[PDB]
Formats: C-alpha cells, structure tokens, sequence
C-alpha cells in the first residue's frame, strides 16, 4: 500500500534517512544585542 | 577431431527480427511498432507485472519502484 499510493517502502533501502550536517556552531548562533534593553527596563521600575 | 559434414534440408521459418522490435519512449502510439499479427500470442508486452514487482523487492532497491 506504499506502490498503490506512490510512498517509499520502509524496508530495504527506504530503512533510514541520510540527513546533511550544516557544520555550523553555537558562535554565529548568539543573541547579538548593543544597547536594546539596556535601560528600558531600568527606567519601569523607579518607585512604581 | 574428424567433423561429420554434410547435407541436410533447412527450411526458414516465420517471426523474423524486423517485425519483432518494438520500442517506446514516452506517450501513446509507441514510435518503434511492429507489425501487427499477434493472433493469441499476448505476452504481456511493454509492461511490469506484479510477477516482476515482487523481483525487485528482494534486491531492496524502493528508488527504483517509485522511478519505474
């Protein structure tokens, strides 16, 4: 019911995936951030 | 070897090659037809029967079974 419908079995070589890696690291996956919220939250919160 | 040589009546038959070729690319009314005196002799044809379906589930290839 996978050649009727036109799927790929999940037997001989349909048995797994092939996935590629990005070969990237946790460095350019930061939060880059310069004086956003430096004090817009400092300036909410002076006595109220 | 000593090679036994002689007569014998041949006779040449029917079913010659150049009405036997039969090819097709893509699309009805194939481009490579023979010529057609069939007379109750369907082989199957340009086909994939379940016969030949269930030969290539053995080998495992499903890349094939989803091109063909």
């Amino acid at each position: 019911e996978c050649i009727i419908l036109g799927q790929t079995m999940s037997i001989g070589t349909g048995s797994f995936k092939v996935v590629k890696g990005t070969n990237i690291s946790e460095k350019d996956l930061v939060p880059k951030r310069c004086l956003f919220e430096s004090l817009s939250n400092e300036a909410a919160l002076k006595a109220n | 070897a000593y090679i036994f040589f002689g007569p014998i009546y041949y006779q040449k038959l029917k079913h010659m090659v150049l009405d036997k070729m039969h090819a097709r690319a893509r699309g009805p009314r194939a481009v490579l037809t023979r010529q057609p005196t069939e007379g109750r002799s369907r082989d199957g044809g340009l086909r994939l029967g379940e016969m030949e379906r269930d030969c290539v589930i053995a080998y495992g290839a499903s890349q094939l079974l989803l091109e063909r």
